[PDB]
RNA sequence: ACCGUGAGGGAAAGGUGAAAAGAACCCCGGGAGGGGAGUGAAAUAGAGCCUGAAACCGUGGGCUUACAAGCAGUCACGGCC
RNA sequence: UGCGAAUGCCGGCAUGAGUAACGAUAAAGAGGGUGAGAAUCCCUCUCGCCGUAAGCCCAAGGGUUCCUACGCAAUGGUCGU
RNA sequence: CACCUCGAUGUCGGCUCGUCGCAUCCUGGGGCUGAAGAAGGUCCCAAGGGUUGGGCUGUUCGCCCAUUAAAGCGGCACGCGAGCUGGGUUCAGAACGUCGUGAGACAGUUCGGUCUCUAUCCGCCACGGGCGCAGGAGGCUUGAGGGGGGCUCUUCCUAGUACGAGAGGACCGGAAGGGACGCACCUCUGGUUUCCCAGCUGUCCCUCCAGGGGCAUAAGCUGGGUAGCCAUGUGCGGAAGGGAUAACCGCUGAAAGCAUCUAAGCGGGAAGCCCGCCCCAAGAUGAGGCCUCCCACGGCGUCAAGCCGGUAAGGACCCGGGAAGACCACCCGGUGGAUGGGCCGGGGGUGUAAGCGCCGCGAGGCGUUGAGCCGACCGGUCCCAAUCGUCCGAGGUCUUGACC
């Protein structure tokens, strides 16, 4: 059953579905646009959205917070200085996910496009 | 035979005479009456009850301005009421006084797949001792080589809820007409923002 | 090896019977807005595929 | 229709607001309408609120004392008709949202763990005593 | 909610210390007793030269329960322990006195001796 | 060969054409393979090569079939090719 | 010297079936590179697991498995550059 | 008895799941009584439902404890091991008694002793795909025929009345509470809530401090915990009523003057039967109905029914999703849009963050601060994404009677 629950399980256990968004993330936060399965990235977006609208809160706090999921301590400093002032008057929506027509082979899987948005 | 459409909206409780009344707050909206029939050409008696309005003309040709008041057709028109013969237009809430009994029709939450034990409340097995897999079974399902087969109706496992489901005989503890809001103590079918229909109790008829 | 097993073979007709839901389905593809090519729906369509996001180009 | 829970919140015309503040730790006095036979008392109670449920409407608070040897804990809803008044008999200071804890503790280790909130007790005081002035003159 | 193997301590100056529930008097097949209703039980522990002795099968009725009661004004009442007061075939108390607070649900089940004898009802 | 520590056990597996004349070159392909060209009396003799049966798997066509039930055939009639 | 049966013998091909399974639940992610082709090869970064080991050194046994270049038909339980 | 089965038809008991019979254990209805009443006895009708929890023993059975309206008897390979168990029986070890010179043996005893992942067909529970229902569509429906359900106790009023010397104590009628069972449900009560919040230990790390991260499960441990899913929790059901009947009770009434409930007739009369309630249901090929839509193309088929295109009303594909769901199906959305994500507000949880200042030698304490963080719940908001499109889809056979 399990209704109206919220949140992929991606066949992880909590620890590895956890440490897996951050790695994601960092990725991301790294190149601007990433590659993967749809449904890791329909799920990518929220996780890293909370990430950037923390950064337009530029207190120290928050910087903190985003330290606790990406652990470095530059890439977060380009989060605040590069990426964060970029959405200033963009309340959410930081991140677009589009699909791609081909299918990774021997596999088959699905995937799309992560790139930050703007 | 009052009948009327609604979407279970929550439950909560009362008080009333310092008790405490559980109840379930249904919102039976308006209700344009868009069509009859009659025995005339129909060989019964109903009342076609349109509910809640939108369709910014999703609507399509099907379209039945043709009972006047179609007030841009709604999403629902489905169900009749089965004898039941209104005020001429429009059916509300004020067809309800608080005391009346009624039974509301649900469509009851799905559960998909369900095992035996729970579908029917089996016993299963034995979680320690022997034990071996069969927790949860169901046990034999027949006897030998007569009759050498399973029954027609055997409880077993499968599709369990979303389904027609009517609880009876539910006190009507209140009715707020200002909101199309309808007050029922208790048990109604099927999940929030579902639809159901209250109809008149049928221990009296 | 073990408990269950077929009693009868399965007959030419019968497994073939089976099959009847095997047929597959071609994919369903649109034209491309810019290029001429076909792409499927919905997809960054594979020869730079849209405008106001990243249209992965091969320009 | 998208009114949803503002209109369950709407048949909620029992809400009531005539009741003191209080939370989790600290003691209270809540007297209630009893039946008793036919006839009809306010029976107070009186204890440490072990817990509070909130709902909106229809959250609920429990209240725990020994009673004659036995431990008694009583469920009141926080807006229930029945419950003429309540006064705050003292402040404490919980640490912690639920108490469940003080039941396998009852005696004088439940004191020094809940150890009056002076805090909001130094409220309360003052907090009458300039509603007593700026209420006359 | 008491049930047949359920312990109960006594409420009384019966004598007895401990009951064992043995039986839930109610219809052909209650599954619990709770306060108010009346049991069968054994006597497990006993005060010497008490009017009840070890082993005894008595009647009692339960005026406490660690499961918590649910009344009609939406309330509560939850107890530490699971207590009766041993009763005689008339149902009135065997021994004088009882001791601890009682459900407020006995008067309501017709046991006004008890509710009477109780130091404070709840 | 393989199996067995060992004594020991112990198989499968033949055939293009008269002659390699065993397919230069070109096209698709990463190859494999195939398509033309070419050799030959013959290339469904192309080297996984004489003949190439049966089970078995396909593609195309004719008749036939979604209210009928059976050792599947048989005897009748009727249709359609 | 005539095969349809010997749970016959040798071989070929079927059914079950696109079904069970793909061999420890230590765990993966992205970027870049190579390439006809890349989840599976290379490199970088992040993550996880061993650590009286799942690290290192001997003796057996094994006998080219070693290093490098060029390769992917088969062997690799998928794919493979 | 030795008829199928020894190229195998697994054997007691338990568990699970039932289903049927009635020679009825209870409840309903009756006749007779050596039936005052109440309570029984005995026989008749009746199979709708119900038919408890424990101690002992492998036990079935039975004895016993506590209850009950009752603690029913049987069949189904002594129902059910490709469903479980394996205590008993029933291999190999060992021992006792007993028997035998012995090896060994015992419907005698004792302790131990491998229960085999894959369902092909039928059958059963579910869910689709196809074609059909002669024009094609979108809605709403009738119900042939099925299925579900069907139990019962206590107290009170009647009335301490009828009845009885008394003790006891009705009928009939009426009221309120239960037990078990069933369906649904989340407000309450109570669970879980795999990362929603906090606290804690060891170690490694980023950054020395402060603050944090990994691992200690597939949560390290601990205290809590929304949504959902749930019972211990909540609502509601068994009916009422109509009709026809059983045993039986009668009316009228001959044969047979009288008499007879019966032979012609009629009336009462069961928890049972048929309806009624609930659910399924037109593949009900007997494929029903009503409402509303699109229409009566182009070539061919020269005639019989057709063939190929575009098309119309619609419908799929694709995509965002869903208390819907294994896949499929179903439902809602798809920019003329609030569908999911994000952001915002509210609820809810946790329970006073970091930083700074003050007090303390210190561990720590106080304030800022109900702070901070914050899954699912109720909403708002086009910031992100449902872009753009593709394909499928009637033009209606014939006969007959009625109509302008
Ligand atoms: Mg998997
Ligand atoms: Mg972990
Ligand atoms: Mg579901
Ligand atoms: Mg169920
Ligand atoms: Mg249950
Ligand atoms: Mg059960
Ligand atoms: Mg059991
Ligand atoms: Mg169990
Ligand atoms: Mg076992
Ligand atoms: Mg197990
Ligand atoms: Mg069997
Ligand atoms: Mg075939
Ligand atoms: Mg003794
Ligand atoms: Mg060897
Ligand atoms: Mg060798
Ligand atoms: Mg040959
Ligand atoms: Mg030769
Ligand atoms: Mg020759
Ligand atoms: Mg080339
Ligand atoms: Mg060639
Ligand atoms: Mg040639
Ligand atoms: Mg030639
Ligand atoms: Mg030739
Ligand atoms: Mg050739
Ligand atoms: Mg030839
Ligand atoms: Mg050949
Ligand atoms: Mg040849
Ligand atoms: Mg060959
Ligand atoms: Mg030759
Ligand atoms: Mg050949
Ligand atoms: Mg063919
Ligand atoms: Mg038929
Ligand atoms: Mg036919
Ligand atoms: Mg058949
Ligand atoms: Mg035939
Ligand atoms: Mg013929
Ligand atoms: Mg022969
Ligand atoms: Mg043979
Ligand atoms: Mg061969
Ligand atoms: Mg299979
Ligand atoms: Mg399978
Ligand atoms: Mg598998
Ligand atoms: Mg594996
Ligand atoms: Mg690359
Ligand atoms: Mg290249
Ligand atoms: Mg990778
Ligand atoms: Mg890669
Ligand atoms: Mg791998
Ligand atoms: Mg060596
Ligand atoms: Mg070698
Ligand atoms: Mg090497
Ligand atoms: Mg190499
Ligand atoms: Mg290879
Ligand atoms: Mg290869
Ligand atoms: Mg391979
Ligand atoms: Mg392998
Ligand atoms: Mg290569
Ligand atoms: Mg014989
Ligand atoms: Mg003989
Ligand atoms: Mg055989
Ligand atoms: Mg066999
Ligand atoms: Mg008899
Ligand atoms: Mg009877
Ligand atoms: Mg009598
Ligand atoms: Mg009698
Ligand atoms: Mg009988
Ligand atoms: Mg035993
Ligand atoms: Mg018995
Ligand atoms: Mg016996
Ligand atoms: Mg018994
Ligand atoms: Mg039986
Ligand atoms: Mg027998
Ligand atoms: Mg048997
Ligand atoms: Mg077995
Ligand atoms: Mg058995
Ligand atoms: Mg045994
Ligand atoms: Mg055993
Ligand atoms: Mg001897
Ligand atoms: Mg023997
Ligand atoms: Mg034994
Ligand atoms: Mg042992
Ligand atoms: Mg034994
Ligand atoms: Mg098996
Ligand atoms: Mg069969
Ligand atoms: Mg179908
Ligand atoms: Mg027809
Ligand atoms: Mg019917
Ligand atoms: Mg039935
Ligand atoms: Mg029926
Ligand atoms: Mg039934
Ligand atoms: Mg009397
Ligand atoms: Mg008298
Ligand atoms: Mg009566
Ligand atoms: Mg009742
Ligand atoms: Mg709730
Ligand atoms: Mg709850
Ligand atoms: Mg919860
Ligand atoms: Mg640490
Ligand atoms: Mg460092
Ligand atoms: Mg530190
Ligand atoms: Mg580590
Ligand atoms: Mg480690
Ligand atoms: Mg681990
Ligand atoms: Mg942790
Ligand atoms: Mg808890
Ligand atoms: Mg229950
Ligand atoms: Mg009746
Ligand atoms: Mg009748
Ligand atoms: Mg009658
Ligand atoms: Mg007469
Ligand atoms: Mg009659
Ligand atoms: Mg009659
Ligand atoms: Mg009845
Ligand atoms: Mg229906
Ligand atoms: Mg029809
Ligand atoms: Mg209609
Ligand atoms: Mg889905
Ligand atoms: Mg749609
Ligand atoms: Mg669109
Ligand atoms: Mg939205
Ligand atoms: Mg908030
Ligand atoms: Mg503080
Ligand atoms: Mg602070
Ligand atoms: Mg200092």
């Amino acid at each position: 059953m399990r209704h109206l629950k919220s949140g992929r399980k991606l066949n992880r256990h909590s620890s590895h579905r956890l440490a897996l968004y951050r790695n994601q993330a960092k990725s991301l936060l790294t190149h601007g646009r990433i590659t993967t399965t749809v449904p890791k990235a329909k799920e990518l977006r929220g996780f890293v959205d909370h990430l950037i609208h923390l950064a337009k809160r530029g207190d120290l706090h928050a910087r903190r917070l985003v330290l606790r999921d990406l652990q470095d301590v530059k890439l977060v400093r380009k989060l605040f200085d590069e990426i964060a002032p970029r959405y200033r008057d963009r309340q959410g929506g930081y991140t677009r996910v589009l699909k791609l027509a081909e299918r990774r082979r021997g596999d088959g899987a699905p995937l799309a496009l992560v790139e930050l948005v703007e | 035979m009052k009948g009327i459409l609604g979407v279970k909206v929550g439950m909560t409780r009362i008080f009333r005479d310092d008790r405490a009344v559980p109840v379930t707050v249904i919102l039976a909206g308006p209700c344009p009456v868009v069509q009859r029939r009659t025995p005339e050409k129909d060989g019964y008696t109903a009342v076609q009850l349109g509910f809640l309005p939108q369709n910014p003309k999703r609507v399509n040709r099907p379209l039945k301005g043709h009972f006047a008041k179609a007030g841009v057709e709604p999403v629902r028109i489905l169900r009749e009421i089965r004898d039941f013969n209104p005020e001429g237009d429009t059916v509300t809430v004020e067809i309800f006084k608080p005391g009346e009994r009624v039974d509301v029709t649900g469509t009851s939450k799905g559960r998909g797949f369900a095992g035996v034990m729970k579908r029917w409340n089996f016993a299963g097995g034995p979680d320690s001792h022997g034990a071996h897999k069969i927790h949860r079974h169901p046990g034999s399902i027949g006897n030998r080589k007569t009759p050498g087969r399973v029954y027609k109706g055997k409880k077993m496992a499968g599709h369990y809820g979303a389904e027609r489901v009517t609880v009876m005989n539910l006190e009507v503890v209140d009715v707020i007409p200002e909101e199309n809001l309808l007050l029922v103590k208790g048990a109604v079918p099927g999940p929030n923002g579902g639809l159901v229909i209250v109809r008149e109790t049928k221990k009296a008829a | 090896a073990k408990h269950p097993v077929p009693k009868k073979k399965t007959s030419k007709a019968r497994r073939d019977a089976r099959r009847s839901h095997h047929a597959l389905t071609p994919p369903t593809l649109v034209p491309c807005p810019e290029c001429k090519a076909m792409k499927p729906p919905h997809t960054v369509c594979p020869e730079c595929g849209y405008y106001a996001g990243r249209k992965v180009l091969e320009v | 229709m998208n009114r949803g829970a503002l209109i369950k919140l709407v048949e909620s015309r029992y809400v009531r607001t005539d009741l003191p503040e209080f939370r989790p730790g600290d003691t209270v006095r809540v007297s209630y309408k009893v039946k008793e036979g036919n006839r009809t008392r306010i029976q107070d109670f009186e204890g440490i609120v072990i817990r509070i449920r909130r709902n909106g409407f229809n959250t609920t608070f429990t209240v725990r004392k020994v009673s004659y040897g036995v431990g008694v804990e009583r469920i009141f809803p926080l807006h229930s008709p029945l419950i003429q008044k309540i006064d705050i008999v003292q402040r404490g200071r919980a640490r912690r949202a639920k108490l469940y804890f003080i039941r396998n503790l009852s005696d004088r280790e439940i004191r020094r763990k809940l150890r009056a909130d002076r805090k909001r007790i130094d409220q309360d005081r003052a907090a009458e005593r300039a509603a007593k002035e700026e209420a006359q003159k | 909610m008491i049930q047949p193997q359920t312990y109960l301590e006594v409420a009384d100056n019966t004598g007895a210390r401990k009951i064992m529930c043995i039986r839930v008097l109610k219809g052909s097949n209650a599954k619990y007793a709770t306060v108010g209703d009346v049991i069968v039980a054994s006597v497990k522990e006993a005060i010497p030269r008490g009017a009840v002795k070890e082993g005894d099968v008595v009647k009692a009725v339960v005026v406490r329960t660690k499961k918590e009661i649910k009344r009609p004004d939406g309330s509560a009442i939850r107890f530490d322990d699971n207590a009766a007061v041993i009763i005689n075939n008339q149902l009135e108390p065997r021994g004088t006195r009882v001791f601890g607070p009682v459900a407020r649900e006995l008067r309501e089940k017709g046991f006004m001796k008890i509710v009477s004898l109780a130091p404070e009802v709840l």
